[PDB]
């Protein structure tokens, strides 16, 4: 369905048409944020500013780390050189004037032994 | 898009070694020569893991990483040993050490610029590169050292790009060595730092696989090394085939993992060794078939994601996967909401009319991750062979930082079981 | 009465590919650009032999938009209108909106703006993108955002195709969507959303196509697509223009969106059986069977309708067709409107492609309907949304390209409004 | 990847002598030097023919060095080899260490500094010496000190002969044991002794030899020494490789004390399993102690000849469920084992017979301070009335140079025991 | 690795003819010749005591010395008296005196420097020198007086080198004088500080061993000089021959001399005169048959020392010895661990196809010296004949200085009885 039928539209190939059944019943943009399309941008040149001196960083302790170790060997060579200087030397010193400790015996028994046949010079 | 590939150290090389003797021949490339295969495919993604060369001829993206001649005079003999780049071969000449500082300090960084030099020649030298994947012993020294060391290197000169590892996670069974606790420890903080996904391959894993079902006695590091060839094969794939999706590996990335802490994948076979579908996803999805020793199970699934392989309709495989997480409903997280994706691709691998591979992030993990943070307190306890790496030129509390963040990491895994 | 069609990203541009594919097989040009009703809606009789479409093509992953200057219409389009973009938007908004489309954003806008600066009063721009996933949802927000300045009035009308668990989809996805539409929103005019699910559901079930590809998938929408810009290639009455569309589908500002269902889709080699009556078409428009957005208007409420006709038809039948579902279907209107129906009638008979699964037919309709239960699709994107980022799921990977914590926040702000305003048009 | 040898002292040059004299058998090599793998580890492929030993022999008296270039190999070696110093250092460590070392000090270091001089990486020392005895405790710890200078990081093997009654001491050898171990000790990496009664107690009962030469201990050792050096010398995929099988054997810097086990001696005149199972043994020990009493910390099979690792799982698996495990508190359980397919070539006149395989039980235990103390009872009793001291004070040592050694060595008694529980 | 020898006087140069009679013997030369021996070895070492000269020829490493010709041309004619290089005699043309001053001051000092002059030429002739060795009576003049000196003399041109003396302490039963008490305890003084070892040969022991045990009626000076003869021979051995140990002799000194007071040994033989082993033992251990009048029992053992002679298994020899310190535990000090060394060679001496000879540091032989220092102040307790040394040029009380010399010594072999 029962239906009237508004006509709107005959044209050379097609035609339009409604077909109001019933009634009804009672009752900018902004140009702006390519300015936000640099936010983000921003955001990331720091995110990423980061990971980096951050991972500069987590080189030179590498850097760091290698030489708290060639530094650590150099100790214990200029640690114990002295540990030899001061022994292969706390040694033939403390013989080498120590050998002729030995010799106080001798120079004794000589100078005592000759001493007393100065005695029998005590004959004439 | 492009992508070159890192290899370092003992298992780093033989793992890649037996990859590339895979992916060479499922496109078909010689031992030299290029194209040998009577499909056609193939060289649609060749692009993706081959820069190619003088002639027509092929050569792998490939970088070579050791520091001591040993195993890379043992791969330019032997398998498809003539195919990489011979420059793109770097020899250590002095000790490995199967310890981790000189891998990533002393010993290492006297060469990472001879192989930092060389990953940029190739990937500054791709035309879109998409990222670096890179394979390593996790215990062990050079490559478990001088890789974590290699990435952390390569992050810096490229942030931007993304991280991807093979890393063989070792075991009490199958090598000794007093030591790797300490090593992995040590290099899975640096994992969780620097890359975007790894792959956790447990050793314990592999040869409990050839053992408690496969019977193959006594187990060579070949046949379990040749498990990760192919389980490496069908994890990238759409990666280097197909016609489906297309595989960032980003894309992958972006998608596989909800939280930053580039969680830890447990892969896993279908057919083993050396098939229904129905029987190819109740073994996929069996956890006597998982990579990482871990029965999913204590632990949920975040996200998971399985390419099937070869002549077979995704009929029965939309609905068989759509179908394991009903008769294991609560198994997979409630919260992230389509979390198990599977692709098709049809052209079969070794011999194999027929095979799945999986990816899952899984909190199952935590049990792999807790184990080792305990082979390690259980030494670094009463300061153990410590000595080995304070006289390196380390420092005591750096293994604390490690352990007090691995322990960070197993309680996120445990955090993640929630409303 | 000149008009450029946009299509970005994978989806945007597949669906557009096949669908100037068809275009000029119902215009009859052939490949190369070349011809032996006006049509210049959408071509420029470009030098002397050639024809070339109104188009742009944008992805950010060559691939695509490459296999295009592949594949036999190769020759369509001029080098240029294909602009495409060296690395992937990765899945995700940010990418989209933010990282990657700053870089080719500035180019596309003034190839665009080129292809108006040859228009003598351009009327309107067909942006063609996915709802879920990198490129097309965040370079057509930046892109709309953009047009939105350039070209004040000028309609836009979006396709978006609403994504579906087994047309695959992703995780993140769900993020992805409700992202867009919320900034997308106060920009585009009008937009008619695409089920993937339901028009793979079609497939599955009238085609007995098993498992369905894109391209499959992709040909339907091609019909459904042609069946609503048809009017305004030939000319005569109602879609004349683009504005006749806001006139005749968006009662409401709130850039409100049409449900297409469509005629008779039948798998050739029926082709020879007896075409079907003028009525028994308009009855299979009403039909959750045969709509193009899974919901359901036994359940929500109409505020507009709009049957569009092709092929040879009458009037007189169209109506006694209308007649007995006034009486014999759920009539269904909301409490302040007619019960309107502009009915639009196009003589010119529906082609479709040799090669593909569709069979000529006669006469095809085309309803176009404003429901509020289309608010039923929004919801089930929402619930994805709301469960994930119930744990930050993924946020991150955005929050890492540059965006807010709170950018995620105030979209599903405005969507839980929307999700009210539909339910908040209920008597 | 290149490796010197330096033997000192009676001991060090006699054990060595005569286990270059299975190197060579086990590689081939004919006595003039000539020969028809790798093994350039411990050889110098010198001019076109000839190979020489990476060695040098220092004794302070000539008679050892010399019955060397008197007894076929007489060619082996260059005449400036073999250092030799006219007078004896007097079993006294006081002599070595300062007195008589001092004098041929200089001259040795230059001599291996020649060796190495050619070695594109040279990476280590076999140091050989005796632990009583004038130049074997003296010169050794010498040497040892002035190494550590000239080659800071290259590590220093010590294999020392832990001496005992009855193949025979000398009262003032307790001296000089505790008197070099101390000094010796912050300079030397790792270090494996020789319990000369426990090598003497296993020729008595399986060889039958009723009253053993030093020829006789002397080739046993050298077994036991080419076992173990047997990784780095040829290659064999399986294992090899000292350098970190050392990584296990000392868990903690003080320069620990190994105990070598050996496979099968049986008089010439068994199971891949058996030969394990009497590693496991205190009658097949190479020192006089036992750990049923100690607890280990690093453990190491070093298999020699062809064995298979599905035999040698299966014999490991079962030593940890029958016998006394015996792993400390806080290790892994280990057990780096090797194989080195090569078979165990063994001397044609000696006492022993051709094998097929022979294992070799590295291992670091508590016990071994069994030994520390055996030696330090012994000192400090002597010590207690200045016994013989003064014939160090003489040479131009200090009454507190004995003093802060037994210092160290009661303090190493004690870490020992202090790896506890 | 090399030893030059000295005799001086009567005793000293008897007992060396004697000395060289047997070791010449063993190695085999004729009075003049080189070599006649069917055995071997003995030239190994033929070194230590031959200074070798023309055509092959042997010529013994010997001082000779004497302050009478007297007993000098009583060795020229009779034994191996040819053997001896004629210019290492010197004679002393005056009296001997048998007073110990004669021969340390007066008539001796006078000769000194002619064996001094010529001790050099051999000893700075040697090689690479080892030690002197001396024979000498200790009661009596020439050899005690002038052997006193000569050694005190040598120390200085030799320090560096070690001293070793065989001494023949003299007694009442048997000897030529009333006097030696004063000579001896003279020298004991003297010894005890210039030698390293001496060998206390007691006179008393030597005839008592001739009498208690071998009814030898009249001893002459021949056989008793016969006994330290082949005493002297098995006391070397080691230094001579073997294959064994190799004795610095420095290396036999640092050994058996805990403390620096040269403690002086007491020897003594194995088969007797002019053998099961067990019964060679306990007669070397018996104190009826050491060489140094002491019972070894009212005094313990420092350090002992035993060396065996011809082919008898070291099976019976290890655990012979090793049980004498068992059944007598007691008897061997408790503080030095390992203090009973033994040698085996096996190469026979005079007859006798077995014979032990033992030397013994023992606190037994403050026995012997306590005696001597009795005899002493049984005439220092006078002034008693004194007075042909006072009149020598001596003082009074350079002989307290070695009675209160010698009561030290016996003291701290006392004192050495301890916990
Ligand atoms: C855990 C290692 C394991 C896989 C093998 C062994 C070692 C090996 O590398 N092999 C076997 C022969 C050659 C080689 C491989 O065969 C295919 C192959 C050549 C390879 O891929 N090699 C790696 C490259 C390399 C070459 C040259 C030097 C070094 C490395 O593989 C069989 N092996 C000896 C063991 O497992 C041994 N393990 C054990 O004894 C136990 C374990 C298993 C409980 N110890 C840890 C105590 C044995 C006894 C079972
Ligand atoms: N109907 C249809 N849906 C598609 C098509 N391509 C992608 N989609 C859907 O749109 C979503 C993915 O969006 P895409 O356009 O592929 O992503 P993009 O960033 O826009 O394109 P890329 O840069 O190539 O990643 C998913 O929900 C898919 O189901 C297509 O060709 N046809
Ligand atoms: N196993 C073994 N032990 C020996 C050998 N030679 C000596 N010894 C032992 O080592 C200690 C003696 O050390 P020596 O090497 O002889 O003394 P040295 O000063 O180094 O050498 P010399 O200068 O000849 O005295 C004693 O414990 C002996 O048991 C030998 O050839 N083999
Ligand atoms: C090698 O290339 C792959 C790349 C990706 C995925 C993937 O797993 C099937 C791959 O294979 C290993 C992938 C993954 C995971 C998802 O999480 C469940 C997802 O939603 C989605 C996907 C992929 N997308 C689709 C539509 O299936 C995109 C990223
Ligand atoms: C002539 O050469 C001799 C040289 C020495 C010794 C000795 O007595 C058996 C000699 O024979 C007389 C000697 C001595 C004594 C010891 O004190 C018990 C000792 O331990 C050790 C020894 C000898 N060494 C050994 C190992 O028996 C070395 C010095
Ligand atoms: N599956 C696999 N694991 C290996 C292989 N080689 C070593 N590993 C494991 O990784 C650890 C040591 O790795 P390694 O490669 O020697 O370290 P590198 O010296 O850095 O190359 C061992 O404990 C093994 O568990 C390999 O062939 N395959
Ligand atoms: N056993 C031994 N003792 C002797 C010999 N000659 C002398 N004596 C002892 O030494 C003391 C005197 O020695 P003598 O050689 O005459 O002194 P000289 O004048 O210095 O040579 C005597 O009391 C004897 O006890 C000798 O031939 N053999
Ligand atoms: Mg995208
Ligand atoms: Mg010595």
């Amino acid at each position: 369905a029962d239906m009237e039928v508004i006509e709107l539209n005959k044209c050379t190939s097609g035609q339009s048409f409604e077909v109001i059944l019933k009634p009804p019943s009672f009752d900018p943009s902004l140009e702006e944020i390519q300015k936000k399309l640099e936010a983000a941008e921003e955001r990331r040149k720091y995110q990423e500013a980061e990971l980096l001196k951050h991972l500069a960083e987590k080189r030179e302790h590498e850097r760091e780390v290698i030489q708290k170790a060639i530094e650590e060997n150099n100790n214990f060579i200029k640690m114990a050189k002295e540990k030899l200087a001061q022994k292969m030397e706390s040694n033939k010193e403390n013989r080498e004037a120590h050998l002729a400790a030995m010799l106080e015996r001798l120079q004794e028994k000589d100078k005592h032994a000759e001493e007393v046949r100065k005695n029998k010079e005590l004959k004439e | 898009r492009e992508i070159v590939h890192i290899q370092a150290g003992q298992c780093g090389n033989q793992i890649g070694a037996k990859f590339w003797e895979v992916i060479s021949d499922e496109h078909g490339i010689d031992p030299t020569g290029s194209y040998h295969g009577d499909s056609d495919l193939q060289l649609e993604r060749i692009n993706v893991y081959y820069n190619e060369a003088t002639g027509n001829k092929y050569v792998p993206r490939a970088i070579l990483v050791d520091l001591e001649p040993g195993t890379m005079d043992s791969v330019r003999s032997g398998p498809f040993g003539q195919i990489f780049r011979p420059d793109n071969f770097v020899f250590g000449q002095s000790g490995a050490g199967n310890n981790w500082a000189k891998g990533h300090y002393t010993e290492g960084a006297e060469l990472v610029d001879s192989v930092l030099d060389v990953v940029r020649k190739e990937s500054e030298s791709c035309d879109c590169l998409q990222g670096f994947q890179l394979t390593h012993s996790l215990g062990g020294g050079t490559g478990s050292g001088m890789g974590t060391l290699l990435i952390s290197k390569i992050r810096e000169e490229y942030p931007d790009r993304i991280m991807n590892t093979f890393s063989v996670m070792p075991s009490p069974k199958v090598s000794d060595t007093v030591v790797e606790p300490y090593n992995a420890t040590l290099s899975v903080h640096q994992l969780v730092e620097n890359t975007d996904e790894t792959y956790s391959i447990d050793n314990e894993a592999l040869y409990d696989i050839c053992f408690r079902t496969l019977k193959l006695t006594t187990p060579t590091y070949g046949d379990l090394n040749h498990l990760v060839s192919a389980t490496m094969s069908g994890v990238t794939t759409c990666l280097r085939f197909p016609g489906q999706l297309n595989a960032d590996l980003r894309k992958l990335a972006v998608n596989m993992v909800p939280f930053p802490r580039l969680h830890f994948f447990m892969p896993g076979f279908a057919p083993l060794t050396s098939l229904t579908v129905p029987e190819l996803t109740q073994q996929m999805f069996d956890s006597k078939n998982m990579m990482a020793a871990c029965d999913p199970r204590h632990g949920r699934y975040l996200t998971v994601a399985a390419v099937f392989r070869g002549r077979m309709s995704m009929k029965e495989v939309d609905e068989q996967m759509l179908n394991v997480q009903n008769k294991n409903s609560s198994y997979f997280v409630e919260w992230i909401p389509n979390n198990v994706k599977t692709a098709v691709c049809d052209i079969p691998p070794r011999g194999l009319k027929m095979s799945a591979t999986f990816i899952g992030n899984s909190t199952a993990i935590q049990e792999l991750f807790k184990r080792i943070s305990e082979q390690f307190t259980a030494m670094f306890r009463r300061k153990a062979f410590l000595h080995w790496y304070t006289g390196e030129g380390m420092d005591e509390m750096e293994f604390t930082e490690a352990e007090s963040n691995m322990n960070d990491l197993v309680s996120e895994y445990q955090q993640y079981q929630d409303a | 009465r000149e008009c450029i069609s946009i299509h970005v990203g994978q989806a945007g541009v597949q669906i557009g590919n096949a669908c100037w594919e068809l275009y000029c097989l119902e215009h009859g040009i052939q490949p190369d650009g070349q011809m032996p009703d006006s049509f210049n809606t959408f071509f420029s009789e470009t030098g002397a032999g050639k024809h070339v479409p109104r188009a742009v093509f944008v992805d950010l992953e060559p691939t695509v938009i490459d296999e295009v200057r592949t594949g036999t219409y190769r020759q369509l389009f001029h080098p240029e209108q294909l602009i495409s973009g060296k690395e992937d938007a990765a899945n995700n908004y940010a990418r989209g909106h933010y990282t990657i489309g700053k870089e080719i954003i500035d180019l596309v806008l003034d190839r665009v703006r080129k292809l108006a600066d040859q228009c003598t009063g351009l009327q309107g721009f067909l942006v063609f993108h996915s709802f879920g996933g990198g490129t097309g949802s965040g370079f057509t927000s930046l892109l709309m955002e953009r047009l939105s300045v350039d070209y004040g009035k000028k309609s836009k009308l979006e396709f978006s195709i609403y994504p579906a668990p087994q047309v695959s989809t992703a995780v993140v996805e769900p993020y992805n969507s409700i992202l867009t539409t919320h900034t997308t929103l106060e920009h585009s005019d009008c937009a008619f959303m695409v089920d993937n699910e339901a028009i793979y559901d079609i497939c599955r079930r009238n085609l007995d196509i098993e498992r369905p590809t894109y391209t499959n998938l992709n040909r339907l929408m091609s019909q459904i697509v042609s069946s609503i810009t048809a009017s305004l290639r030939f000319d005569g009455a109602l879609n004349v223009d683009l504005t006749e569309f806001q006139t005749n589908l968006v009662p409401y500002p709130r850039i409100h969106f049409p449900l297409a269902t469509y005629a008779p889709v039948i798998s050739a080699e029926k082709a020879y059986h007896e075409q079907l009556s003028v009525a028994e078409i308009t009855n299979a428009c009403f039909e959750p069977a045969n709509q193009m957005v899974k919901c359901d208007p036994r359940h929500g409420k109409y505020m507009a309708c709009c049957l569009l006709y092709r092929g040879d038809v009458v009037p007189k039948d169209v109506n006694a067709a209308i007649a007995t579902i006034k009486t014999k279907r759920t009539i269904q209107f909301v409490d302040w409107c007619p019960t309107g129906f502009k009915v639009g009638i196009n003589y010119q008979p529906p082609t479709v492609v040799p090669g593909g699964d569709l069979a000529k037919v006669q006469r095809a309709v085309c309803m176009l309907s404003n429901t509020t239960a289309v608010a039923e699709a929004w919801a089930r994107l929402d619930h994805k949304f709301d469960l994930m980022y119930a744990k930050r799921a993924f946020v991150h990977w955005y929050v890492g390209e540059g965006m807010e914590e709170g950018e995620f926040s105030e979209a599903r702000e405005d969507m839980a409004a929307l999700e009210k305003d539909y339910e908040e048009v209920g008597a």
